[PDB]
C-alpha cells in the first residue's frame, strides 16, 4: 500500500546519513531495474528491494 | 407485530398529495432506523415518469422565440420539464399538443395516449396571441433521480427529474419497557399516492436486505485407454498429450483433423466411440 | 517529429519483406537514403544490369507491397 | 550560475 | 502606478459624501480608482458637491430645497450626519450631536448645527448601498461584498432578495434594460419579442425586446415581458425586465436555505458545501455566449477559400455545415468540432491545406448566430482579408465543483461538494438544506450582517413578505436590527403555527437532523434564507507540449494558445532549498528551451527508454549572442588538461 | 481528469502502444482525442506511484512547492489536503495552484524522497510542527475533549477499559462529556490535579487505595501498584484511544 | 517507538495538538506523525460536525455591565470637559485625560467580556472557537461583543471620539467613516507591502546564495554565547528555545556541582535544552556560522541541526537559500498609556501616614491633576484601618494621595510605571 | 442485484472474531442506507447473554476486599462484566465458582450448566494466594444492548454479541454513480460475524415487510 511505501521510504532515509546520497542510489537502482526489465514502477520496486535488503 | 395506519390524507391545489402514517410499536430506537431508511429510499430510489424530450414545431434550439407566443422557447422547456405525468406502460410515450389563436396553453392541452395521464391539468405552459400556433411533441420516459443530458432529430433534450416524492419527514415519539411510535409524513407530486410510495420504498428496502438474510460426469473422467481406439489413433492422441476425455473434448473436429497423421476416418472413429459412451 | 521516426521504421519493416535487390531498388528510386530520387540510368550504371531492368524490379516490388499483406498500417498514414 | 547555464547545482543531490 | 504612494490612496476627510470610502479594487489599484457616492454630483467647474438640508434653530428644513455644497464650502460649517434623528416636523432629538467642523469630528448642542446630510447612505456608493445590515460588517468585508456584487452573473430565473435595501428598483432603471410604461392604459399585444400598449385615449406605443444578446463579458442580455395581454397598466409600471432584474429591481442572486455549521471537512477554510437541488432546479445556472471569428485572407500563393472540401476529413465530420463550409444555426457543437471550413493554398489537387476554425478544447453549446461579412456586401473588411465570419455559440452552465459563490456581505467561497438531497441536513419539517456554511469564517472576519439577513430572510419566507431595510437603521432605537428581526421571527412563528420556526431560548437557531443517519445534531444551528450570488469565470489549463516563443524558444504563455505555467525564480529557490537537482535541471532545460533535448525526452518517454542528459538551453545562447552584439568578447572555455597547452574556446552554437 | 489526461499524454501513449494493440502514435492520439474508455484505465494505471508537484503562486518558502500522489477526480478543481493549506498559505475562496510532473527517474525519485508532503512535518525555519490540525479540526477536538456540566448522563459509571467506555458511549448509555471511571493502566496527565492523594484508605489488609482528584490507585503495603482508575470523559477516552491506535498500528 | 503515549486527561486546544505532534515526531518518526495527523483531522472533522457548532446574534454575548461602564466613563468625560471649559486644565490635558479614560474603559470592558464568556456560557460557540485557537483572536471578539475603541485619523492623529459600539449593535455613520480610515490604510499597506517583501527576499537570496555546506569541521574553538532574550524583568525568548540544534563549543557544567551536561561539540536536542534551562545555566557557548573559519561557507559542526529534520545538516545543503527564505517568509506578516503603567488603589479606608519620609516633589501629571513625583524608592506607610500599608513605590512614580487625607474603598492612591 | 463477499475473517486470541464484507453494486446513496441500518441493528438489536448479577461469599458492597485475593470486589466485577458467555436456553442460568488455594482464577473455573458455553476458557478473573477460597455465584440472562443499572450484586451487563461496526462507501464506477459498501464487524465470539450479519438482516427484513403490502 501507499502507507507501506511511505514507511519503507522513511526507513531508508534513516540509517543512510545523507538523504541526497540515498535518493541518488534509489534513482540508479530503479534505472537499472527498468532497463533489465523491459527486455509496478521502477522507483517503487527499487525502494521495496532496498528496504528488504536492510534486514 | 406493529400496525401501520394512515392517519391523514389531503390533496393540495396543484394535485400534489400528502399522507401521514403511524407505525407502532417499534423497539427503542428502531423508529429512527426505520424512519431514516424510509426517508432515504423515498427521496432517492423511487422510479417516476418525467418528460425527457420536447420538439416545438418551428424551432431547433433553446434560444429562439415563436411569433405570437408570449414565452420564449427556454421558458416553455422549463415549464414542460416540470410537468408531472404518470405512465402505466414501461415504455417512452409521445404526447402531441397543438393550440391556435388567443389562448393560454396549459397541461390540459397535451394529449398523450390512453396510458400516460397528466396529474395537474392546470400547469401553465404558454400564452398564445391571436394568429399564433404552438405545436409540440413531448417524449416521456421512466427513470429515477436527476438525469443529465448526454448530448431522434430536432427533439430538444431536457435534464430530466424523476422524483415522484418531494418531501419526507418523520418523528419518533414515546408510546410507553420503552416503545417507539414512528410518524411518517410524505408529500408526493401526485404521480403516485403516498401509500404507494411508502409501499415501493418498503419493497426496495426488503429487496435490499434480503440477500444478506442467509447468504452469509463419471464418463468424462474415463482415460482414453477405455475408448477402444485404434492403436494408430490412440497412439496419435497420446502423442498429442491428450490423456483424458476432457482433453479430447477440448479439441474441435478441426483441431482433431490438425492432429498429425490423424485422418477423417480416425476422427469418425473417435466420434463413434464417444457416442458409445454417450 | 515523432510521427517521422515512427513512420520510417514501419516502412523499413515492410521493405525488409521484399527481396534485397528489390528493396535496394526502391530505396534508390525514391531517395530514402539521400533524399534524392535517382533515375533508371544512375541505377543502370551503379547496379549490375542496365536500364529497362530496374523498371521491372520496381514493378515486381511494388506489386508485392500492393498486396493487403505485408503493408496495411501505412494505409492510415494517408 | 549552474542554474543559468543549465548544469546540476552543486547543492543537494547534485553535490558531487 | 510607480509614482502613486501611500498618501494618494488614502481617505481624505474631504471625501465625505462625494467618494465612497469602501468600493475600490484590491491590489495595485487599491485607492487609485474610486466610486462616486450616492447623492454626489459634479458641478460645471469640476468639483464634487453633495446635498444637505438646512437647519434653523435645531430644526431640519426639508420643505426648502437641498443645498448642495463642495468640499471647501463645508469646512466652516458644522454639518451633522444623515443618521441624526428628528422628531415630528423637524427638530433634532438628543442633547449632543456629532458634527464635522474643519475636517474634524466633534459634538455640539443641536442649536449650533448648520447643515444635515440628506440620507444615511450619502457617504457610500451605489454598490455598497445595496448591502443590508451594513453597519454590522467590517469595512474590509464590505469592500469584498461590494466588489463581488459587480461580478455576479445573471441567472436563468432571477429572484429578488427578501431583505433588500430599497435601492434595488433605482439601481436597475439606469442600466436601460427595464421597460416601464409611460402611459396609463391597456396592453394590446404581448410577445417574446414585442410589447404594445394602447393609451387609454391615445396612440399606441410599441417596444421591442432584446433577446439572448451578448455582453462584453459573455453574459446574456435577455429581456422578457412581465405583463399579459389585455392588462390594465399605469404610468411608470414595469413592463419588461432585464437579465438581472425581477420586477423593477435588481436581482443578482437567489434566496436559498442556509445553515451555519461545519460538515465533514467540506466547509474547511471558506469552502462551500451545497445541495444537488441547486443543479436540477436550475438555480444558479446561466447563459454564456461566446464569439469565434475566422478570416479569409489572400496569401502570395493565393487566396483562402471557405468550403467543405477540407482535406483529411470524412463526411462524418461535415454533417452540420451549410453546403458553404460554415456551420448551421441551431447545431450542437462539441469540442474540436469544425465551425467554419477553410483551406489555404500551401506551397510544396493535393495542394490545399486545412486551417478551418474549430471549437476550443473544453467548449460546447448551441450555435445561435452566424454572421458573414464580405467586401461585396458593402462591409468594411480588414485591409488584407476577403471574408470575415463570426459565429456565436451559447451555452447553459450549472453550478459545479470549482465555481465561486458569494454573498452581499463579503463572504466568498468555492464549491467543493454537491451532496444528494438525502445526505444534506434537514429541518423539523423534512426540508433539506441548500447550503451549509462554516461559522468559523464569521467571527474572525466580522461580517455579522450575514447572520441578520439569513434570519430576516427566514422570517420573510415564512411570512410571504419582502423586507426593505436601510443601512444604519439604529438611529431609531438602541438595537433596531436585532429587535426587528426578533419581532419578525416571532410574528412568522405566530402566523405559521409551527413552534419550531422560532425558539425563545436560542432565537436564531433551530434543530437540524443528519440526512445520513437521521440523528439530530447535538446543538441547534442557525438557519435562514440567504441571498447568494454566482460569480463570473474557464480557468482550468494544462499543457504537455505546444507553441514556443520566437527568440528564447521557450513555451508560450496563455490559456488560449496552449501555454505553459511559469516556473519563476522563487520556485527555483524552493527547489534549491530542497536539495533537488534533477527536478530543477529537467525543468530548466529539457522542459523549457533545450531545443534538442525536448524532442529526445519526448521520444524517450513515448518509447519507454531513459531520458538522456540535457545540453545548453537556448536562452543562454541567445544571451551570449546578445552580449557579443554589445561589443563584448565573452566566450566559454575548456581548460587545458596537460601543462603546455592553451585553453580552448568551446563552440556552443554547434 | 481533464488536466491529468493532458499532463500525462506521452505516458498514456507509451502504455497504449506497449500494453495494448495500438500500432502508431497517430492512432493513440486519435483514440485520446475521441475520449475512449480505455484511455481512462490506462491513465489511472499510469499516474499511480507517479509524484506530482503542486505550487502556489507566491512561493515565499520551500514549502510552497510540495509533492503529492495524484488521484483522478471528476471536476475542474484540484482537491487539496486540508493539513497542507497553512504550508501553502492557501484557502478555498478562489486560490489556484500550478501542477508540474517530473519526467526522469531521478526527478520522480527526488520528488518522492525529498519533496513529498508526508515528509514535511517541521518548519525548516523554526523546527516547529507545521502539519498540526487547525480550524474545524481543533474545534472538533476541543469540543470532544471539553467538560460540559450541563449534559452528564451516565456519570460515575465504571468501565473495564477504553474500548468498553467507547462502546458504552456509542450506544448512548453514557453522554459525551460525562465524568466516568475507566480502568486504565499507564501514564496519565490530568490538568487540575493534585500531587497529594485526596483520601488514603488502608483496608483490612496491606493494601491502600489512594484516591486523587482524577485517579484511584490501589497499592500493596510497601509494594507496587495493583490497579489504576482514571476519572475522565468518554470524549477524552476517544481522543487518547485514537492517538494510541494510530501509534500502535 | 517503544514510547507509550501519555493519557492526556485534559482539554485539547491547538497548543496541545502541536505539542502532541512534536512529541510524536520526536519519538515515532515522520510517517507515524503523518498518520497521527490524519487521524486527528478525521476525529476533529467528525466531532465538529456532531456538535452542531453555529453562530447567531445571541451567541455574541455582550456583558450586561457595558451600559453602566459607558455611563461612568461619560460622566468622567463630562467632568473633564467641564474642567477644560473652566480653565482648570489646558487642552492637551483634556485630550490626554479623555484618551486615557477611553483606553481604560476599553480594557475593563474586554476583561468583563472574557469573564462573562468564561462564567455564564463556557461552551459558547464564539468562546469555544476563539479560546481553543481555531479561528479567532481576542482583538476580534472585542470588536464583535465589546467596544471598538479609539481609532486614528488618515494621518495618524488619535480621534478623541471613540467607537463605543460593536458589530453586534451596529456602528453609526460617523463610526463607519472612522473605521473605514484604518481599513483602507491596511488595504493599501498590504498592496504596497507585497513588492517590498519580495524585493527583500530576493536581495537576501543573492547575498547568501553561495553558502552551501562543504566541510565537516573547521576545527575552531570560537562561538558566541547564547542566552535568553529578556526585556529586563520579563523574558521574551527562553534559553531552551534558543539552544536547539546548536553545537556546543565547550563542555557545559551544572552550576550546582561538577556534573557535566554536554561535552565539546555536541548537538542539543529538546531534552538537553530543557535540562539546561531547568538548571539555570543562563549562558552557553556554542559554535555558529558567525565564528566558523571555513572556505567561504560554514561547516557542518558550526551550522548544527537542520530544523526541518531534527538532525545535523547534510553535506551540500544550500543553507543560505533556506536562511533567506526563512527571514523573508514572515515578511508579509509585518490609544495611549493603559496597562503599561499601574494604578495603585487601596481597598481600605484609613488615614494617611506618608509624612515626610519619601522625596515628594510637587508635580503636574500628564492630565490636569497635581500630585507628588517621587524618585527615591520608598515603601508607602499609611494607616490602612486595621493594619498599616506595605506598598512599594518605584523611581519616578507619581503619588496622588498626600498626608492628612481620608482614603475610601478602592480610592485612587498612586501610579507606578512598569518597566516635545 | 449485488453480491456480498467476505473479504477477510479472523479469530483473535481473545476468541473475538472479525469479518469484512464487500457488498456491490449499490445505487448512489444506498451504501449509506444499508451501512447505517445494519450498524444500528447489529449494535442495538441483537440478542445475547451476559453476567447480570453475581454474589461473592465474604463481601456485601462493590468497594470491598477479599482476604488473599489480589483483586478487590470492583476489579473482579469489571473482569466479569467482560466475561463472554453464550446460552442455548431462554432460561436464566446460574454458574458456581469455588476455586481454592494458590491459583489463577479464569473463566474455565466457572461451573455453568451444559446450556452455557464460555467462549474464552482462559479469561482472567482473579488471582488467589495461599489459603484463599473464592466462592462465586454468577447469573446469566438474555438481553439486548448495553444496559446500565439504576443480595446479588447488580451489574451493568453488555448483552452485545457485536463489539464494533464500521462501514465505508467506495465508488465502483465502471466507465452512472454506483456505490460499494465495505462493512467491518467485530464480534466477541459468541456469534460469527456472518451470523450476526444474518440476524441483523433478518430483523431489518421483518421490520420493512409489513410496510409493503398495505401502506
Ligand atoms: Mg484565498
Ligand atoms: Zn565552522
Amino acid at each position: 500500500d501507499s502507507q507501506d511505501l511511505l514507511f519503507k521510504a522513511e526507513s531508508l532515509i534513516v540509517n543512510s546519513t545523507n538523504r541526497y546520497h540515498v535518493t541518488l542510489q534509489i534513482a540508479r537502482r530503479a534505472k537499472q531495474a527498468r532497463y533489465e526489465e523491459m527486455e509496478i514502477k521502477p522507483v517503487l520496486r527499487a525502494i521495496l528491494e532496498m528496504s528488504d535488503e536492510l534486514n | 407485530t406493529f400496525q401501520v395506519e394512515c392517519v391523514e390524507s389531503r390533496t393540495e391545489a396543484d394535485q400534489g398529495q400528502y399522507g401521514r402514517f403511524s407505525i407502532e410499536p417499534l423497539a427503542r430506537g428502531q423508529g429512527t432506523t426505520v424512519g431514516n431508511a424510509l426517508r432515504r429510499v423515498l427521496l432517492s430510489n423511487l422510479e417516476g415518469t418525467a418528460v425527457t424530450a420536447v420538439r416545438i414545431g418551428g424551432v431547433n434550439h433553446e434560444f429562439a422565440t415563436i411569433p405570437g407566443v408570449r414565452e420564449d422557447v427556454l421558458d416553455i422547456l422549463l415549464n414542460v420539464r416540470e410537468l408531472v405525468v404518470h405512465a402505466h406502460s414501461p415504455q417512452p410515450q409521445i404526447g402531441r399538443l397543438r393550440v391556435v389563436g388567443p389562448a393560454t396553453v396549459t397541461a390540459a392541452d397535451v394529449d398523450f395516449g390512453p396510458e400516460v395521464e397528466v396529474i395537474n391539468p392546470n400547469h401553465y405552459i404558454a400564452s398564445l396571441s391571436e394568429g399564433a400556433t404552438l405545436e409540440m411533441e413531448l417524449k416521456v420516459e421512466w427513470g429515477t433521480g436527476y438525469r443529465a443530458i448526454d448530448r431522434a432529430l430536432d427533439f430538444l433534450q431536457l435534464d430530466a427529474v424523476f422524483m415522484p416524492v418531494r418531501r419526507v419527514n418523520y418523528s419518533v415519539e414515546d408510546a410507553r419497557t420503552a416503545i417507539d411510535r414512528l410518524v411518517l409524513e410524505v408529500w408526493t407530486n401526485g404521480s403516485l399516492s403516498p401509500q404507494e410510495a411508502l409501499s415501493q420504498a418498503a419493497s426496495c428496502l426488503v429487496a435490499l436486505f434480503e440477500p444478506l438474510k442467509n447468504v452469509s460426469t463419471p464418463e468424462s473422467q474415463t482415460p482414453i485407454e477405455d475408448l477402444q481406439l485404434s492403436v494408430r489413433a490412440y497412439n496419435c492422441l497420446k502423442r498429442a498429450q491428450v490423456n483424458s476425455v476432457a482433453d479430447l473434448l477440448s479439441y474441435t473436429y478441426e483441431d482433431l483433423l490438425e492432429i498429425k497423421n490423424f485422418g477423417q476416418k480416425s476422427a469418425e472413429e473417435v466420434v463413434e466411440a464417444l457416442e458409445r459412451i454417450g | 517529429e515523432v510521427a517521422k521516426n515512427l513512420l520510417r521504421e514501419d516502412l523499413e519493416g515492410v521493405l525488409s519483406t521484399l527481396s534485397p535487390r528489390e528493396r535496394d531498388v526502391l530505396r534508390l528510386r525514391y531517395g530514402l537514403d539521400d533524399g534524392r530520387m535517382k533515375t533508371l540510368e544512375e541505377i543502370g550504371q551503379l547496379f549490375n544490369v542496365t536500364r529497362e531492368r530496374i523498371r521491372q524490379i520496381e514493378a515486381k516490388a511494388l506489386r508485392k507491397l500492393r498486396h493487403p499483406n505485408r503493408n496495411s498500417i501505412l494505409k492510415e498514414y494517408i | 550560475e549552474n542554474v543559468i547555464i543549465g548544469r546540476l547545482i552543486p547543492a543537494g543531490t547534485g553535490f558531487k | 502606478r510607480e509614482r502613486a504612494g501611500f498618501a494618494v490612496r488614502d481617505i481624505h476627510p474631504s471625501h465625505y459624501g462625494r467618494i465612497c470610502p469602501i468600493e475600490t479594487p484590491e491590489g495595485p489599484n487599491a485607492g487609485l480608482i474610486g466610486s462616486l457616492a450616492t447623492h454626489a454630483r459634479v458641478n460645471d467647474y469640476g468639483f464634487i458637491e453633495t446635498p444637505f438640508w438646512r437647519v434653523e434653530e435645531g430644526r431640519v428644513r426639508k420643505d426648502l430645497a437641498p443645498v448642495y455644497m463642495t468640499a471647501d464650502q463645508e469646512d466652516d460649517l458644522r454639518v451633522a450626519p444623515g443618521d441624526v434623528a428628528t422628531d415630528d416636523a423637524g427638530y433634532i432629538l438628543g442633547t449632543t450631536i456629532p458634527v464635522r467642523y474643519r475636517q474634524d469630528f466633534t459634538t455640539t448642542t443641536p442649536e449650533r448645527v448648520d447643515y444635515v446630510a440628506l440620507s444615511p447612505v450619502q457617504i457610500i456608493s451605489v454598490a455598497t448601498s445595496l448591502i443590508p445590515f451594513l453597519e454590522h460588517d467590517d469595512a474590509n468585508r464590505a469592500l469584498m461584498g461590494s466588489n463581488m456584487q459587480r461580478q455576479a452573473v445573471p441567472l436563468l430565473r432571477p429572484e429578488r432578495p427578501l431583505v433588500g435595501t430599497g435601492l434595488e428598483p433605482q439601481a436597475a432603471r439606469d442600466s436601460g434594460m427595464v421597460i416601464t410604461s409611460p402611459v396609463d392604459g391597456t396592453i394590446s399585444y404581448v410577445d417574446a419579442t414585442h410589447i404594445e400598449v394602447t393609451a387609454d385615449t391615445g396612440e399606441k406605443y410599441g417596444y421591442a425586446l432584446q433577446k439572448y444578446q451578448r455582453s462584453n463579458q459573455d453574459t446574456c442580455l435577455n429581456q422578457r415581458p412581465i405583463v399579459f395581454e389585455g392588462d390594465r397598466v399605469q404610468r411608470g409600471q414595469v413592463i419588461a425586465d432585464g437579465s438581472a432584474t425581477e420586477k423593477g429591481e435588481l436581482a443578482l442572486g437567489q434566496n436559498i436555505l442556509v445553515a451555519y455549521m461545519p460538515w465533514e471537512g467540506y466547509n474547511y477554510e471558506d469552502a462551500i458545501l451545497i445541495s444537488e437541488r441547486l443543479v436540477y432546479d436550475d438555480v444558479y445556472t446561466s447563459i454564456h455566449i461566446e464569439k469565434f471569428e475566422i478570416e479569409a485572407r489572400q496569401t502570395k500563393l493565393g487566396p483562402e477559400e471557405i468550403t467543405r472540401e477540407i482535406p483529411n476529413v470524412g463526411e462524418d465530420a461535415l454533417r452540420q455545415l451549410d453546403e458553404n463550409g460554415i456551420i448551421r444555426v441551431g447545431a450542437w457543437v462539441e469540442s474540436g468540432d469544425i465551425l467554419v471550413g477553410k483551406v489555404t493554398p500551401k506551397g510544396e489537387a493535393r495542394d490545399v491545406r486545412d486551417n478551418s476554425l474549430r471549437v476550443p478544447n473544453g467548449e460546447k453549446g448551441r450555435v445561435v448566430d452566424v454572421r458573414l461579412f464580405t467586401r461585396e456586401q458593402g462591409d468594411e473588411l480588414p485591409p488584407g482579408a476577403n471574408m470575415v465570419v463570426r459565429v456565436y455559440v451559447a451555452q447553459k452552465r450549472k453550478i459545479q465543483v470549482g465555481d465561486k459563490m458569494a454573498g452581499r456581505h463579503g463572504n466568498k467561497g468555492i464549491i467543493s461538494r454537491i451532496l444528494p438531497c438525502e445526505d444534506m441536513p434537514y429541518l423539523p419539517d423534512g426540508t433539506p438544506l441548500d447550503i451549509v456554511l462554516n461559522p468559523l469564517g464569521v467571527p474572525s472576519r466580522m461580517n455579522v450582517g450575514q447572520v441578520f439577513e439569513c434570519m430576516l430572510g427566514w422570517a420573510g419566507q415564512l411570512l410571504d413578505a419582502r423586507f426593505k431595510v436601510t443601512p444604519f437603521d439604529e438611529m431609531y432605537g438602541a438595537e433596531a436590527s436585532r429587535l426587528t428581526v426578533n419581532a419578525k421571527l416571532s410574528e412568522a412563528r405566530e402566523q405559521t403555527g409551527q413552534p419550531w420556526v422560532f425558539s425563545d431560548d436560542e432565537p436564531g437557531k433551530i434543530q437540524v437532523y443528519d440526512g445520513r443517519t437521521g440523528e439530530p445534531f447535538d446543538r441547534p444551528v442557525t438557519v435562514g434564507r440567504a441571498y447568494m450570488l454566482k460569480l463570473v469565470h474557464d480557468k482550468i489549463h494544462a499543457r504537455s507540449t505546444g507553441p514556443y516563443s520566437l527568440v528564447t524558444q521557450q513555451p508560450l504563455g496563455g490559456k488560449a494558445q496552449q501555454g505553459g505555467q511559469r516556473f519563476g525564480e522563487m520556485e527555483v529557490w524552493a527547489l534549491e532549498a530542497y536539495g533537488a537537482a534533477y527536478i530543477l535541471q529537467e525543468l530548466l532545460t529539457v522542459k523549457s528551451d533545450d531545443m534538442q533535448g525536448r524532442n529526445e525526452a519526448l521520444n524517450a518517454i513515448v518509447k519507454g527508454k531513459a531520458i538522456p542528459r540535457p545540453g545548453t538551453p537556448e536562452s543562454f545562447k541567445v544571451l551570449m549572442r546578445e552580449l557579443q552584439s554589445l561589443c563584448l568578447d565573452i566566450a566559454v572555455y575548456k581548460a587545458s588538461t596537460e601543462d603546455y597547452e592553451e585553453d580552448k574556446e568551446v563552440d556552443l552554437m554547434a | 481528469r481533464e488536466m491529468a489526461i493532458e499532463l500525462f499524454q506521452p505516458f498514456v501513449i507509451h502504455r497504449l502502444i506497449k500494453n495494448h494493440s495500438i500500432n502508431n502514435i497517430k492512432q493513440a492520439k486519435k483514440l485520446i482525442q475521441k475520449n475512449d474508455p480505455l484511455i481512462w484505465d490506462v491513465l489511472e494505471e499510469v499516474i499511480e506511484g507517479h509524484p506530482v508537484m503542486l505550487n502556489r503562486a507566491p512561493t515565499l518558502h520551500r514549502l510552497g512547492i510540495q509533492a503529492f500522489e495524484p488521484i483522478l477526480v471528476e471536476g475542474r478543481a484540484i482537491q487539496l489536503h486540508p493539513l497542507v493549506c497553512p504550508a501553502f498559505n492557501a484557502d478555498f475562496d478562489g486560490d489556484q495552484m500550478a501542477v508540474h510532473v517530473p519526467l526522469s527517474i531521478e526527478a520522480q525519485a527526488e520528488a518522492r524522497m525529498l519533496m513529498l508532503a508526508s515528509g514535511n512535518i517541521l518548519s525548516p525555519a523554526t523546527g516547529q510542527p507545521i502539519v498540526t490540525p487547525s480550524q474545524d479540526m481543533v474545534l472538533g477536538c476541543y469540543y470532544l475533549t471539553a467538560e460540559n456540566p450541563g449534559a452528564q448522563k451516565g456519570a460515575g459509571r465504571y468501565f473495564a477499559n477504553l474500548e468498553d467506555a467507547i462502546r458504552a458511549f456509542e450506544q448512548g448509555s453514557v453522554d459525551l462529556h460525562a465524568w466516568v471511571w475507566v480502568r486504565f493502566d499507564g501514564e496519565v496527565e490530568s490538568e487540575g490535579e493534585s500531587d497529594e492523594p485526596e483520601s488514603v484508605v488502608a483496608a483490612d489488609d496491606g493494601t491502600v487505595t489512594k484516591t486523587y482528584r482524577f485517579r484511584r490507585i490501589r497499592e500493596t503495603e510497601d509494594g507496587q501498584r495493583l490497579s489504576q482508575y482514571v476519572k475522565t470523559t468518554p470524549g477524552r477516552i476517544l481522543f487518547n484511544n485514537t492517538v494510541q491506535t494510530a501509534l500502535i498500528h | 517507538a517503544k514510547s507509550a503515549p501519555i493519557f492526556r486527561n485534559r482539554v485539547i486546544d491547538k497548543k496541545q495538538l502541536k505539542k502532541l505532534i512534536g512529541w510524536t515526531f520526536a519519538h515515532y518518526g515522520t510517517a507515524k506523525t503523518a498518520v497521527v495527523a490524519d487521524d486527528l483531522k478525521a476525529l476533529g472533522f467528525r466531532y465538529a460536525t456532531r456538535a452542531g457548532v453555529s453562530i447567531s446574534i445571541d451567541d455574541l454575548k455582550v456583558p450586561g455591565s457595558k451600559a453602566e461602564l459607558l455611563e461612568s466613563a461619560e460622566k468622567r468625560i463630562q467632568e473633564t470637559e467641564d474642567r477644560y471649559t473652566r480653565g482648570e486644565i489646558t487642552e492637551v490635558e483634556r485630550f490626554q485625560k479623555v484618551i486615557d479614560t477611553w483606553a481604560n474603559t476599553n480594557d475593563e470592558l474586554t476583561d468583563r467580556v472574557v469573564k462573562n464568556f468564561r462564567e455564564s456560557d463556557p461552551l459558547n460557540s464564539v468562546y469555544m472557537m476563539a479560546f481553543s485557537g481555531a479561528r479567532g483572536n481576542i482583538s476580534q471578539v472585542r470588536q464583535l461583543v465589546g467596544m471598538r475603541g479609539l481609532m486614528a485619523n488618515p494621518q495618524g492623529e488619535i480621534i478623541d471620539l471613540p467607537i463605543k459600539t460593536n458589530f453586534r449593535e451596529g456602528l453609526t455613520v460617523t463610526e463607519y467613516i472612522i473605521s473605514s480610515y484604518g481599513a483602507r490604510k491596511g488595504l493599501v499597506d498590504t498592496a504596497l507591502r507585497t513588492a517590498d517583501s519580495g524585493y527583500l527576499t530576493r536581495r537576501l537570496v543573492d547575498v547568501s546564495q553561495d553558502v552551501i555546506i562543504h566541510e565537516v569541521d573547521c576545527g575552531t574553538s570560537r562561538g558566541l554565547f547564547v542566552e535568553a532574550m529578556t526585556d529586563g524583568d520579563r523574558i521574551l525568548i527562553p534559553i531552551s528555545q534558543r539552544l536547539l540544534g546548536r553545537v556546543t563549543a565547550e563542555a557545559v557544567l551544572d552550576p550546582s556541582t561538577d556534573e557535566v551536561l554536554a561535552e565539546a561539540g555536541q548537538d542539543i536536542n529538546e531534552d538537553l535544552a530543557n535540562r539546561i534551562e531547568k538548571a539555570g545555566i543562563k549562558k552557553v557557548k556554542v559554535r555558529s556560522p558567525l565564528t566558523c573559519e571555513a572556505a567561504r561557507s560554514v561547516c557542518q559542526k558550526c551550522y548544527g541541526w537542520s530544523l526541518a529534520h531534527a538532525q545535523m545538516v547534510d553535506m551540500g545543503e544550500a543553507v543560505g537559500i533556506i536562511a533567506a527564505q526563512s527571514i523573508g517568509e514572515p515578511g508579509t506578516q509585518l490609544v495611549f498609556t493603559g496597562e503599561t503603567a499601574r494604578l495603585l488603589r487601596a481597598p481600605v479606608a484609613g488615614t494617611i501616614k506618608l509624612g515626610k519620609k519619601a522625596r515628594t516633589r510637587p508635580y503636574r501629571t500628564r492630565h490636569g491633576e497635581e500630585a507628588l513625583l517621587a524618585e527615591a524608592n520608598f515603601d508607602l506607610v499609611l494607616e490602612g484601618k486595621g493594619r498599616k500599608e506595605t506598598f512599594a513605590i518605584l523611581q519616578g512614580s507619581t503619588i496622588f494621595v498626600q498626608d492628612g487625607d481620608k482614603v475610601a474603598a478602592e480610592a485612587i492612591l498612586a501610579e507606578v510605571p512598569v518597566s516635545k
